[PDB]
């Protein structure tokens, strides 16, 4: 009865930003942990971001740091992840994963069917 | 409406004398009390004055009323709005340095001419903004029409947004801060008294040691509520002195020596506690009290000037018995403050009836 | 300064019993109560007992009643903690805490200056040497970038082991796990070492397993098959 | 009776941070807590005495405050030496004194997928009768990942033992082994043999095996 919804996306100029959207309808987000996930059609499933409860903090690879921005709305049970300085080899599918696990174990079932983001 | 301008001016006038009796009143009792003379007493002292810089023109404005239009020049009635301007704004921030000392007298000369030199900066926007516009025939004297209009809103704004906002939170606070203080002392003193009635109906199942250890974080909160200073510490020293040390003999097994170590607990409560807690009861509730003197003539400031320049503007920028009834509420309001002072301030009262049996 | 020491902690058996001593030099046993502060191994800090030299006070815990005696000697300013019946909870460090008296200031700096402490394990186990085992390199492994090795340690009964690896020359890499309690009642203990694979055939990789409390050293090798 | 509940069971922040450790009593504890700093393998150090003043040689960016009977703990600007362990303790009575149950402040870092790898035992444990299978998962951030063991296709608890080191000089993550002893007569029983793992930095949970 999970699913999951992704907006945002688009062509992005470089140096640009985008603030993307996910949300899960029969689910509460508060209580489960939000993560975000790179796709590139050439590459392999990566990581950039993961957002537990309330404020314990976000973590983002090694690629993402300082540029990516993650925010939660437990009352609107969204997520916002905002993307600034872009480079065209950050053109991939975001995928937004739900943790499933309460101690973080990193249990992701409940996928979502993502936004492609494209530079020039 | 001619009925309208004959029922004003008598009224207008009577008022005008009572307010300018009732503040010289205020400035003779001020000129014979100069000791006992507070902040609080001198910002409402300079409000006084600023009143009796508004109250002895009013006979201009009830025989312009009663010949039912302007008689004098533009630059009286320039005159007559700018010192109903320095009136409410010098009211608004002497009311804003008195929310300024009570936060920072409670929470934890110079300022007067500042005061009087921004009520003569609205003074002068004033001044630039009114002239008689004979309208239908009528010579009224309205202030009606690109950057004066910008320069009164940025100001509007500043003396809006500011000092009302400033008011709510710091008298919210203050209302959260005296409220909880009285309440702080009525739950010590609660569980102080209630739980020596459990340790006394203690020989059960030994419920000594749950009930002390209730009165031992109650009676150390107590005590974080000079030769007098040293006492009030020391009176709970003495207090907790014997607590633990009906906790000691309650670790032991030894019920018996425990109640006996609880008759001492009321000795204490008697001689140091009770004594000081009815003191600093006095001492809370009359500060409470001077609280209620300085939100009245906050609140019946906001209730009797405000609502006649909210309809001072919509006149302006674009219902006249709307504008009739707000004429009269500020202008009502130059000897409504010494009636508010004999009614709800304590201390106006004392000697307001000393000097009648003088 | 003022200062406390612990002595007295050591290996007993289940159901045994131990006197820590609490040495306090500079100040008096008389003017501040004195307490054990007992943490296990891996878990939070708990309160044992407390002893007040002047009144005569003593209490505990009650996890520890009846089987903890807590006592003081302003001769020698110290402190003793007597433990019989010592149950398989109780292998934890003790500190020995100093603590002011009503009223005044002294009361409500809470354990202001604490003992290192001593560590009290129990088992009913005796000293024997390791068994080290080669956690071979499997060739399949991320073949072409960089592999992992090791040599596991199985059946220890003291907990100081030290394992080197190729006699101190190797730093980069080591991961040496904390030793693990197995149903047994003895200690396993891990040493992993990530290596590149293209020195898997010209390098040698040795680790030296040295266990001082059986005088156990064992030097075994590690290949790949 | 009184127990103090420490909500930040762990926390994550950089040098330069500002960070801030809460805990509740059950009852009021008036003023009375206290706040402490264990090194590992070290005595706690205390830093606030009377949930407000801080002690006489702790630093100034200790601060501390209560509201009714929550208590805080607030660090302005992290250092290198404020990595450790924080309790907080009431100390209503000498008979009453209870520990919180501890805020480990770590460093935060950039999230590291594992490396996982699987040792079979050698032929002289294997020889022995009791064989050791161990996994182990190199170099990853934050700490909460989990390891099962999957033996012919079928999960298996209280047979595995896991060692996580901690936070490291150089790159300051987290390693863990997992060893899952057996008996020779179940080993030689079955053929496949796999460890997988799950972790939040890895979208796919990987599994390693071998047949033997
Ligand atoms: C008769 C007199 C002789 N003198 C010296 N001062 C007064 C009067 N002063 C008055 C109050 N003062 C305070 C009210 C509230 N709070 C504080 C305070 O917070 N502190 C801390 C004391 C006050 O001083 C009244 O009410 C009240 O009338 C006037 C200035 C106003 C009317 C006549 C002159
Ligand atoms: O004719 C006078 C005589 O002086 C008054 C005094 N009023 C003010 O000084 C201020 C004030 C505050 C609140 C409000 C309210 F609308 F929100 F209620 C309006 C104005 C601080 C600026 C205003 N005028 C005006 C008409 C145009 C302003 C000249």
């Amino acid at each position: 009865q999970v699913q999951l919804q992704e907006s945002g996306g688009g062509l992005v100029q470089p140096g640009g930003s985008l603030r993307l959207s996910c949300a899960a309808s029969g689910r509460t987000i508060s209580r489960y942990a939000m993560s975000w996930f790179r796709q590139a059609p050439g590459k392999e499933r990566e990581f950039v971001a993961v957002a537990r409860r309330s404020g314990d903090g976000a973590f983002y690879a090694d690629s993402v740091q300082g540029r990516f921005t993650v925010s939660r709305d437990d009352a609107k049970n969204t997520v916002y992840l905002q993307m600034n300085s872009l480079k065209p080899e950050d053109t991939a599918v975001y995928y937004c994963a739900i943790d499933s696990d309460t101690f973080y174990s990193g249990s992701y079932d409940y996928w979502g069917q993502g936004t492609q983001v494209t530079v020039s | 409406r001619q009925f309208s301008r004959a029922f004003v001016p008598i009224a207008y006038s009577l008022i005008c004398v009572f307010g300018l009796l009732g503040n010289i009143l205020v400035v003779i009792t001020f000129a014979f009390y100069k000791k006992a003379r507070s902040m609080t007493d001198v910002y409402l002292a300079n409000m006084a004055i600023a009143d009796i810089l508004f109250a002895l023109t009013l006979p201009f404005w009830a025989v312009s009323h009663a010949t039912g239009a302007w008689v004098f020049s533009n630059a009286t009635c320039k005159l007559l709005k700018g010192i109903y301007a320095i009136n409410f704004n010098c009211g608004m921030w002497l009311l804003t340095c008195i929310a300024m000392d009570r936060y920072i007298a409670i929470v934890q000369k110079i300022i007067c001419l500042v005061v009087w030199g921004l009520s003569v900066i609205i003074s002068s926007s004033t001044f630039v903004f009114n002239q008689k516009y004979n309208t239908q025939g009528s010579d009224v004297c309205e202030p009606k029409y690109r950057w004066k209009l910008l320069m009164l809103g940025l100001e509007l704004l500043f003396g809006f947004f500011i000092p009302l906002m400033f008011m709510i939170f710091c008298y919210t606070a203050i209302v959260k801060t005296l409220r909880r203080q009285l309440a702080d002392l009525e739950d010590n003193w609660e569980t102080l008294n209630d739980n020596l009635k459990v340790i006394e109906k203690a020989d059960n199942a030994a419920q000594v040691k749950d009930a002390l250890t209730k009165m031992r974080a109650a009676a150390l909160d107590a005590q974080k509520a000079s030769p007098e200073m040293k006492d009030f510490r020391h009176g709970f020293d003495i207090l907790v002195g014997q607590i633990d040390d009906a906790l000691k003999l309650a670790n032991e097994g030894k019920v018996k020596e425990a109640q006996a170590a609880a008759e001492q607990l009321k000795t204490t409560r008697n001689a140091y506690i009770q004594k000081y807690l009815e003191r600093a009861r006095s001492t809370l509730q009359k500060e409470v009290k001077a609280i209620r003197v300085i939100i009245a003539v906050v609140l019946v400031f906001l209730a009797c000037q405000i609502p006649h320049n909210m309809v001072l503007l919509v006149t302006a920028a674009n219902i006249a018995y709307t504008k009739t009834v707000t004429e009269v509420l500020a202008f009502l309001h130059c000897c409504l403050n010494p009636v508010l002072y004999a009614f709800i301030g304590q201390k106006f009262r004392n000697y307001f009836l000393k000097i009648l049996k003088d | 300064e003022v200062q406390l020491v612990e002595s007295g902690g050591g290996l007993v058996q289940p159901g045994g019993s131990l006197r820590l001593s609490c040495a306090a030099s500079g100040f008096n046993v008389v003017d501040f109560s004195l307490h054990w502060v007992r943490q296990a191994p891996g878990k939070g800090l708990e309160w044992v007992a407390y002893i007040s030299s002047s009144s005569g006070s003593t209490s505990y815990a009650d996890s520890v009643k009846g089987r903890f005696t807590i006592s003081a000697d302003t001769s020698k300013n110290t402190a003793y903690l007597q433990m019989n019946s010592l149950r398989a909870e109780d292998t934890a460090v003790y500190y020995c805490a100093r603590w002011g008296y009503w009223p005044g200031e002294p009361w409500w700096k809470a354990f202001d200056y604490w003992g290192q402490g001593t560590l009290v394990t129990v088992s009913s186990a005796s000293t024997k040497g390791p068994s080290v085992f080669p956690l071979a390199p499997s060739s399949k492994s991320t073949s072409g970038g960089t592999a992992a090795l090791g040599c596991l340690v199985k059946d220890y009964f003291p907990e100081p082991v030290t394992v080197s690896w190729n006699s101190g020359a190797l730093t980069s890499g080591v991961h040496t796990f904390p030793a693990v309690l197995q149903s047994s009642g003895l200690y396993s203990l891990s040493s992993v070492v990530t290596v590149p694979s293209s020195s898997l055939g010209t390098q040698t990789y040795i680790c030296n397993v040295n266990h001082k409390p059986s005088n156990t050293k064992v030097d075994k090798k590690v290949e790949p098959k | 009776d009184i127990q103090m509940t420490q909500s930040p069971s762990s926390l994550s922040a950089s040098v330069g941070d500002r960070v801030t450790i809460t805990c509740r009593a059950s009852q009021s504890v008036s003023s009375a807590v206290a706040w402490y700093q264990q090194k590992p393998g070290k005595a706690p150090k205390l830093l606030i005495y009377s949930a407000s003043s801080l002690y006489s040689g702790v630093p100034s960016r200790f601060s501390g405050s209560r509201s009714g009977t929550d208590f805080t703990l607030t660090i302005s600007s992290l250092q290198p030496e404020d990595f450790a362990t924080y309790y907080c303790q009431q100390y209503l009575y000498y008979s009453l004194v209870t520990f919180g149950q501890g805020t480990k402040v770590e460093i935060k870092r950039t999230v590291a997928a594992p490396s996982v790898f699987i040792f079979p035992p050698s032929d002289s444990q294997l020889k022995s009768g009791t064989a050791s299978v161990v996994c182990l998962l190199n170099n990853f951030y934050p700490r909460e990942a989990k390891v099962q063991w999957k033996v012919d296709n079928a999960l298996q608890s209280g047979n595995s033992q896991e060692s996580v080191t901690e936070q490291d000089s150089k790159d300051s993550t987290y390693s863990l082994s997992s060893t899952l002893t057996l008996s020779k007569a179940d080993y030689e029983k079955h053929k496949v043999y796999a460890c997988e793992v799950t972790h939040q930095g890895l979208s796919s949970p990987v599994t390693k095996s071998f047949n033997r």
